[PDB]
């Protein structure tokens, strides 16, 4: 969010 | 090849692209460091090797040192103009740090420069979908397609990534196909170590009858993860299950580290131990029995140690949406919903059924404020303009006159002094106000009064008040929300709710910046499809206890069947929201189905389009009805299976006592869906 942060579910790298 | 080199270096220490390529090799066996001096060497000898530059650039990345890398690749860059790869690599440096838009123009420039190019055309192809630019779709669609069965023909890690595999219209066996080929990433890099089989436990006999359980994650603290599964490695049965936690990441300073770190019966920070033959042997030495996967092919991840095998039976669990394709995984914990026995094809793994959804979440635990709420009559009466809800909310209606109980029980507050000073504070913006000596705070406000509370991490400890008019939504119209990253949008997604938000005039649909610069391409399609700016209202992306307690303002929530919300349907439903889907054929896109089965709402799954519309449509127009399935959600979120983690957790444990029972009786894996 912002002034924050919303972790989410994503890729890792490759 | 290192031992030769090394050797003509000794020879010849004035060779340029020998020092590159030993750089490279070095790189590849995880000797970063050791790389770093080659690269360097190799750009000293000669100022314009652009290559050395790019490829220095992709080492120093891996090091985490994203400045240094993009500054290699700008230096590439400088040297070469015309350098496609350097150009894709400064774009992933842009795309990795949230700046699509650069990004998009960077891989525009290396397709530009070299049109046959698949990771530039593929990780274009994924910027495009998470900013919702659906320019040339279809042709896009086929393109990707195309260039992973010639990838894969031509034996090549394919350039599209597992996890956005399920974005795609790829058929099951490649998508199966495509993520085989990252399990074998895997034991190549393992493979290396020469390390024999473990010896595995063939008993509970040294570990006194326990079944040694251990989860695998790189999520234990801030993460969707831990807002799903905090609460079960305290709820197993110490009597059956002795339960290891081994951590992928170090400690992020929050409460869901601690609740991890406090109830499991052991917690192992494998952060700390960057060799995976090594944090394998940890493992191995703790005699697990079922070693549990939680990461799959997200970031995070180092199934390495599952490669491996330190146990006997490696299952994956909740935090990977697909099918390892890897050989080293012996099942995966699903459902009947979920994956139907028809296509156990689709997974490399061995079903293993939960009885109802393989899904949970941690909401009763985190957001026990949203199990009861009032609201305050400001005129017919409403469950969803102005709410409160709070641990002491009633002894708060208790000191009130004239509350009125709705049944069907919701408490009422009518219109009088309190209920204006409450309007008030939130008409003024203000954080805060008091009543009859209670704290009643603006929901916008959070993060100023408890930030632990706002994240999350604490139980708010104020009464908080939730309106339509802090996110300018309409008092008199129907809102359908949908709160997913916008890339689980598609075009035919998109048209659907065109459709509904169309036959429903009294009608908005609630869409979050998620990310802002998608805004304005689902508007302007909105434009295109006929329907006018104001038909669609966004939000920015809000604090996790926020962004719970607002779906309490929505009247139904839309679910996105490309890619089914998954903890973002856990917690609409949390709120009470009744959520429209459309089972596909992918676990992601069947996962929200999957929960409404547990939760008992058999008549919002849609078998087709038109059904969904027609479902979405009844629920917007037929206002008996929508009070009626709003009153089913919100009870059976209490009286189902889907959030009782106790439940849950015993459900989890006679799985795991069948796998090893099988195990032990000398069979190899096989479906458990009985
Ligand atoms: O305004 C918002 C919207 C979402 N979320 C959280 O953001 C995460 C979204 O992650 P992801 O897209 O990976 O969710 P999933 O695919 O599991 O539904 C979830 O933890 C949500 O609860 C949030 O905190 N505030
Ligand atoms: C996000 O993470 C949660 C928990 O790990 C997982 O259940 C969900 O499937 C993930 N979402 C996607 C789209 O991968």
């Amino acid at each position: 969010y912002p002034g924050g942060s919303t972790p989410v579910s994503s890729a890792n790298m490759m | 090849a290192v031992r030769l080199y090394r050797k003509a270096l000794e020879v010849f220490p004035e060779f340029a692209a020998a020092h590159s390529n030993l750089a490279s090799v070095l790189q590849q066996q995880g000797k970063l460091q050791e790389a770093l001096m080659h690269y360097k060497e190799a750009i000293r000898i000669s100022p314009t090797f652009a290559d050395a530059y790019s490829n220095m650039g992709n080492t120093l990345k891996e090091m985490q040192d994203v400045q240094g890398a993009l500054q290699c690749y700008t230096r590439a860059i400088q040297i070469n103009p015309a350098f496609a790869d350097a150009h894709s690599n400064l774009a992933s440096i842009h795309k990795d740090s949230g700046n699509i838009p650069e990004a998009i123009a960077s891989y525009r420039t290396a397709l530009k420069l070299k049109p046959d190019f698949p990771d530039a055309y593929c990780n274009l192809a994924h910027c495009l979908q998470i900013v919702c630019d659906w320019t040339d779709y279809d042709e896009r669609m086929k393109k990707l397609v195309s260039i992973v069965a010639d990838q894969l023909e031509k034996n090549r890690l394919p350039s599209v990534h597992p996890h956005h595999s399920m974005l795609y219209p790829l058929s099951h066996g490649f998508r199966k196909a495509i993520a085989e080929r990252h399990g074998n990433l895997c034991l190549d890099k393992i493979n290396v170590l020469h390390k024999p089989p473990y010896e595995h436990p063939k008993d509970l006999k040294l570990s006194d009858g326990r079944l040694r359980v251990g989860y695998v994650s790189s999520d234990f603290g801030n993460h969707p993860t831990s807002h799903l599964m905090q609460s079960i490695p305290g709820m197993h049965n110490p009597d059956k299950f002795e339960v290891f936690c081994y951590a992928l990441s170090p400690d992020d300073g929050t409460n869901f580290r601690v609740k991890v770190m406090a109830e499991a019966n052991h917690f192992i920070d494998l952060s700390q131990i960057p060799c995976n033959g090594k944090a394998a042997d940890r493992i191995h030495q703790d005699g697990i029995h079922i070693l549990v996967n939680m990461n799959g092919y997200t970031k995070g991840a180092r199934n390495e140690l599952f490669a491996l095998r330190p146990a006997p039976i490696q299952a994956m669990w909740l935090g990977y949406p697909g099918t390892s394709g890897a050989l080293f995984m012996d099942y995966i914990i699903t459902d009947q919903e979920t994956s139907p026995a028809e296509v156990a094809e689709q997974y490399s793994e061995k079903l293993a059924y939960m009885p109802h959804t393989f899904f949970i979440g941690d909401h009763a635990n985190m957001f026990p404020h949203l199990k009861k709420k009032a609201v305050i009559d400001f005129k017919h009466i409403y469950d969803n303009r102005i709410v409160l809800n709070g641990i002491d909310l009633k002894a708060f209606l208790d000191s009130l006159p004239d509350v009125k109980i709705v049944k069907m029980n919701m408490p009422v507050i009518p219109m009088n002094t309190i209920a204006e000073a409450v309007i008030e504070m939130i008409n003024r913006g203000q954080i805060q106000i008091t009543i009859n000596g209670f704290s009643i705070s603006n929901g916008l406000a959070t993060t100023q009064i408890n930030n632990k509370a706002a994240t999350g991490e604490e139980v708010p400890r104020t009464i908080i008040v939730t309106t339509r008019s802090q996110y300018g939504l309409p008092e008199d119209a129907i809102v359908y929300c949908n709160f997913n990253q916008l890339y689980k949008i598609d075009p035919s997604t998109l048209q659907m709710w065109a459709n509904i938000l169309k036959r429903v005039p009294n009608s908005v649909l609630w869409l979050l910046r998620f990310p802002a610069v998608g805004e304005p391409n689902i508007q302007q399609y909105a434009q295109n499809m006929g329907l006018p700016q104001n038909r669609i209202i966004f939000s920015p992306v809000a604090p996790k206890e926020e962004h719970v307690r607002r779906g309490q303002l929505a009247d139904v929530c839309l679910d996105t069947p490309l890619c089914n919300g998954h903890t973002t349907g856990m917690d609409v439903l949390w709120a009470g929201t009744p959520m429209v889907t459309m089972p596909g054929e992918t676990l992601a896109s069947r996962v929200a189905a999957s929960q409404l089965t547990c939760l008992g709402c058999l008549e919002l799954i849609a078998k087709n389009r038109q059904e969904y519309e027609d479902i979405a449509v009844k629920l917007g127009t037929d206002l008996e009805y929508l009070k009626k399935v709003r009153g089913k959600v919100w009870k059976q979120r209490i009286s189902s299976p889907l959030f009782n983690t106790k439940q849950y957790t015993m459900e989890l444990e006679r799985l795991y006592l069948q796998m090893w029972e099988h195990y032990a009786a000398g069979n190899k894996p096989d479906h458990m869906i009985k």
